[PDB]
């Protein structure tokens, strides 16, 4: 069963690294397993491919190459299948093979097998997007000569550039009854150019398209692996307009959950997943123009998610059923339900943008573009720490790049934040002050997600929490070089309680004050903790619908359990909870 | 002859490849043929060429398909080619085999049935192709009337198995049947036809045979494939057992049999219940013919796993 | 080890009793790989020809196979431009036959029946062996013509 087959495989990885030597001649039974793989899921083929493969691929022994032909057999008969069932194994074997062998004849299988599988993949389009993404993978991970890479890559661009990128005409030809527009353009490219993508003629032509955003991760990745990390001949590409239609809310178009409601979600969805694409794409560059493009970008972004929360609240029933092709697709074959699963999830890198400072416009890099990074981050963090690309990433190394992109850059955002907040509560427009309210409720989430992390648990990460709780100490007072585990959590918690002043909401309250309490665990100290929560219960928290929407049921019970806990008489702290309950 | 046609695929399809396909009409066989001799490479363009010129919406490039189909089949068994070029024609051919209706297909199977039954098919690799091509019968809804696609692959595997083999190619045979949806009576058709086939065989033969059967019986059809062991090593052990009144090559035989039932049983916990199940003589205590010395030495090299071991050891006993 | 084995008694054995059409010496050039010479056999086109060959021996022989070249080119079906032999016995098993009860005499005699009997069904070369399927005299005299212009002194 699932375990079992896990670890077994885990183990034999460890044993052909540990010897292949022996393994070689044990390997018969290895081939042997190749007609029982009815009961196997993907994720587990993969490292059983991976196996076989470096099994096979050992120079010392081609003499039982007969292997590499009973693969290719199997490769050939798994693909050849109308059904998608055997196809995505094989194509995903194929792929693998690849990626091992790759370490001229080399490049002539590897060239011959390569355009084998692309023409395998072409006509079924789920296959042509797996293969171009797993492709973007082998890539990604692995340095191997770049002879069919310089091969591939120079028609990948050709064939991008005919198939997707037309002439920046606003109506295309074709009978919509939907107004195509040239729209969502950041409008720094001028408009009336050639660099443009051409989006519903396609959708509306399938009743291609659909792996347009992976086949631009490898053309990404092939042209970054050529031109070594430049993106010159595509900037046109992120700034360009989209073919789209009128994407204002349709509230007028209602009563219309029909075939096009499906047209309108999928579209929004796809046009979504191709920012999140171009996002994750130009996020490592550094050119300041580029970044704010990228800017531009993420506000679009999240105007689009709010429009398509909006289209999928318009009829819950709809699904545009596109899942990422690693573990979500084999299940098959609300607004939550697409936000993390259905979406192209985004590149770690992606938060080389939040550096910059935050902006206010209420009181005077945008806060509605730190408001999208730090929601990137959150569900990225908490979906890690508790995704395609990210799961290849041990956790460590993704807590440890939030040491630095998030602590010490975003102390600043959250200062600025306090001052907005301390302003906004002395005024005391309101679409600004929620915006860095929910800012401020996503850093906390951040930072809550990020020192409940239990790798803090293992004694190794003690030298990581004594930078950031010390750099959190350097908040308050800096030269207390080398202090105490206890003494730092007091500085810390010091530095964090005074945003009490700051804090408009409760969803924010109850992240700052449990942000507190896993900060606090590491540690006579209760009654800061029994004092603090009981300041949090106190406070105003200003009433407005979302506003108090974050004053959801099961977060004052965990904030409850947390008090009336660690309040030292919890029979009077309930004593007292009785005597001000009752003048309610 | 070549570049033109190059040239042709190099932009779009079927607007000019097809229009040049309408002048040079005959002559493909020869085409291949010296493309084969010099450069398989340019045989492999040639047909990703063909395939797009010739669609089969359009039914005359239906019929230049199953001209080079044809062609492919005899060449890649008669003419020896090199190996690689050889496994490209397969794929490709694997590849473009979907695009196509019933009857095209059911008449590629009776070429096939009828090639294999007589025609001395001198490498039988062409038989590859021959399941992806049952597959696309059994899943093409373009219903036929002679009746669904996987009715007529019913009857198409009922005249194979009714029909005669050769004593060669019974390994690729079951090779085939390997990696096909079939069903109880379908897998039922195709042991019984390689069980038969056992008493024309060398006994080096004996052993991948089986191994392949069990594969096979995996789907569904465990008993009779051990039941047909048994009573052949059964006949077989008192055959010699009369001679007596080539004893260690049987005697190595009989053992690579057990070790390979061995790892069938060990891969499957119900293997061995029919096993047992299909031994006890105590079903009410009258003593069962089925039993013989090959039959306990399985029983007694299967003891040694963990589950079945005091089972089999207590049946023994009473 | 077993290879210098085999090796030291090869040498004396080829030396002195051959086979018949078939000689080999250490390669006087290398002294690590052999030079054997294979004379024409007759009734072939490869008459008035010493087709000189290189022979490599693997440190694991009697374990792996040799591996011969025809340093003088042949006009054949089975051996290519080069002087590859496509011949199981210089394979391993079920693809080959190679074991020990073989060796470098077998394996020369085996090339010298080769010469004289061309095998239609393992090619190195389809076109020579298309031609020795169907047309025979002319595969016969082309063989003869490589025979002469280049075995010949």
């Amino acid at each position: 069963n699932e375990a079992e087959v896990d670890t077994a495989l885990d183990v034999l990885l460890e044993l052909v690294v540990l010897n292949p030597s022996a393994m070689m001649m044990n390997a018969v039974f290895v081939k042997g397993i190749l007609d029982y793989l009815d009961n196997i899921s993907p994720q587990q083929i993969r490292k059983l491919f991976y196996v076989l493969s470096t099994l096979a691929f050992s120079k010392q022994n081609e003499a039982s190459s007969h292997i590499q032909d009973d693969m290719h057999l199997v490769i050939r008969k798994q693909l050849s299948s109308t059904v998608f069932k055997y196809k995505l194994i094989g194509i995903i074997g194929a792929v693998t093979m690849a990626g091992i062998m790759a370490a001229d004849e080399q490049c002539t299988q590897v060239t011959s097998l390569l355009q084998l599988v692309h023409s395998c993949s072409e006509q079924s389009p789920q296959a042509s997007a797996l293969y171009y993404d797993e492709f973007a993978n082998l890539i990604q991970h692995e340095k191997l000569d770049p002879k069919a890479l310089e091969w591939v890559g120079h028609t990948i661009c050709n064939d991008f550039q005919d198939a997707f990128v037309v002439d920046s005409c606003v109506v295309p030809e074709g009978d919509f009854p939907f107004p195509v527009k040239a729209l969502y353009g950041l409008e720094e490219y001028d408009t009336q150019d050639g660099i443009a993508i051409n989006l519903l003629p396609l959708l509306f032509s399938q009743d291609s398209p659909l792996c347009l955003a992976p086949y631009f991760r490898l053309l990404r990745l092939c042209v970054e692996r050529q031109h070594n990390g430049n993106l010159e001949e595509i900037d046109g590409l992120l700034d360009c307009p989209i073919f789209l239609t009128d994407l204002e809310p349709g509230e007028k178009l209602e009563s219309m959950s029909a075939k096009e409601r499906s047209f309108m979600c999928s579209l929004i969805f796809l046009t979504l997943n191709w920012f999140r694409e171009i996002v994750n794409a130009f996020c490592q560059e550094t050119s300041p123009e580029m970044k704010g493009k990228v800017l531009t970008r993420l506000k679009h972004i999240v105007e689009l998610q709010i429009i398509l929360e909006k289209y999928l609240a318009v009829t819950p029933d709809y699904v545009p059923p596109l899942g990422n092709f690693d573990v979500e697709t084999l299940d098959i074959t609300l607004l939550l339900h697409n936000s993390h699963a259905f979406f192209r999830e985004l590149d770690i890198e992606v938060f080389s943008i939040l550096h910059c400072g935050l902006v206010t416009k209420f009181i005077l890099l945008g806060p509605p573009e730190l408001l999208f990074l730090l929601e990137d981050l959150s569900q990225k963090l908490e979906s890690m720490l508790t995704f395609s690309h990210l799961q290849q990433r041990s956790a460590q190394e993704i807590v440890h790049c939030v040491f630095q992109l998030l602590t010490p850059m975003c102390n600043h955002l959250e200062n600025i934040h306090n001052y907005f907040q301390c302003l906004a509560a002395e005024n005391h427009k309101v679409q600004e002050y929620h915006i860095m309210s929910s800012c401020y409720q996503r850093l906390l989430q951040i930072f809550h997600g990020l020192f409940a992390w239990s790798g803090f648990s293992q004694p190794e990460n003690q030298n990581l929490l004594y930078s950031a709780l010390h750099v959190l100490s350097s908040r308050l007072k800096q030269g207390e070089h080398s202090q105490p585990l206890e003494e730092l959590l007091s500085q810390s918690v010091h530095y964090l309680q005074n945003f009490h002043q700051s804090i408009p909401s409760f969803q924010c309250a109850l992240y700052l004050i449990r942000l507190l309490m896993v900060i606090l665990e590491k540690s006579q100290n209760k009654e800061k903790i029994a004092s603090l929560a009981r300041q949090f219960l106190c406070r105003v928290w200003p009433s407005g619908d979302k506003e108090k929407s974050n004053i959801s049921n099961d977060q004052l019970h965990a904030l409850l359990c947390i008090y009336l806990e660690h309040t030292e008489s919890i029979l009077k702290a309930i004593e007292e909870i009785a005597g001000v309950g009752v003048p309610e | 002859m070549d570049q033109k046609i190059l040239s042709l695929a190099a932009e779009k399809t079927a607007d000019k490849l097809q229009e040049f396909l309408q002048t040079l009409r005959e002559g493909d066989l020869t085409n291949l043929l010296q493309n084969q001799a010099v450069k398989g490479k340019v045989a492999g363009a040639l047909l990703r060429a063909i395939f797009k010129g010739s669609p089969c919406s359009e039914e005359a490039g239906t019929l230049r398909r199953r001209k080079i189909y044809t062609c492919c089949i005899q060449l890649v068994e008669s003419g020896d080619l090199q190996k690689e070029i050889v496994s490209e024609i397969i794929g490709l051919l694997m590849l473009e085999a979907h695009h196509f209706p019933g009857p095209l297909l059911v008449e590629l199977a009776n070429e096939f049935i009828s090639a294999v039954r007589e025609g001395s098919l001198v490498n039988g690799k062409s038989l590859e192709l021959l399941p992806i091509i049952l597959t696309a019968l059994a899943t093409k809804k373009e219903n036929l009337a002679y009746l669904s696609g996987e009715e007529c692959k019913k009857q198409l595997i009922n005249t194979l198995c009714s029909g005669r083999w050769d004593q060669q190619y019974v390994i690729q045979l079951t090779s085939m049947f390997k990696d096909v949806p079939l069903t109880a009576e379908e897998v039922e058709f195709v042991v019984e036809k390689a069980l038969s086939m056992f008493s024309k065989m060398n006994l080096q033969e004996i052993p991948p045979l089986v191994y392949q059967l069990l594969v096979l019986s995996s789907k569904g059809s465990r008993k009779s494939v051990l039941e047909g062991i048994i009573a052949f090593f059964s006949a077989l052990d008192k055959q010699h057992n009369e001679e007596q009144s080539p004893s260690g090559e049987l005697r190595h035989v009989e053992g690579t049999i057990i070790l390979h039932i061995v790892f069938a049983i060990k891969l499957d916990y119900e293997l061995g219940r029919e096993l047992v199940k299909h031994l006890k003589v105590g079903q009410q205590g009258d003593s069962n013919n089925n039993l013989s010395p090959f039959s306990i030495a399985l029983l007694l090299s299967v003891t040694r796993i963990q589950r079945f071991q005091d089972q089999v050891l207590d049946l023994l006993k009473t | 080890m077993q290879r210098a084995s085999r090796l030291k008694r090869e040498l004396h054995m080829l030396a002195t009793e051959p086979p018949p059409g078939i000689t080999c010496w250490q390669d006087k050039d290398q002294m690590d790989d052999l030079r054997a010479q294979i004379l024409g056999g007759a009734n072939t086109p490869y008459e008035k020809g010493v087709f000189k060959l290189e022979v490599i021996i693997p440190e694991r022989y009697p374990f792996e196979p040799p591996q011969i070249r025809f340093l003088t080119p042949i006009y054949h079906p089975n051996i290519d431009s080069a002087g590859r032999i496509c011949l199981d016995v210089l394979k391993l098993p079920p693809k080959g036959a190679w074991r020990p009860s073989l060796n470098i005499a077998t394996v020369l005699t085996s090339i010298q029946l080769l010469m004289s009997e061309p095998n239609p069904d393992d090619p190195l070369m389809a076109d020579i062996s298309s031609e020795f399927k169907y047309n025979k005299p002319a595969f016969l005299k082309n063989a003869r013509q490589w025979t002469e212009k280049h075995a010949r002194q």
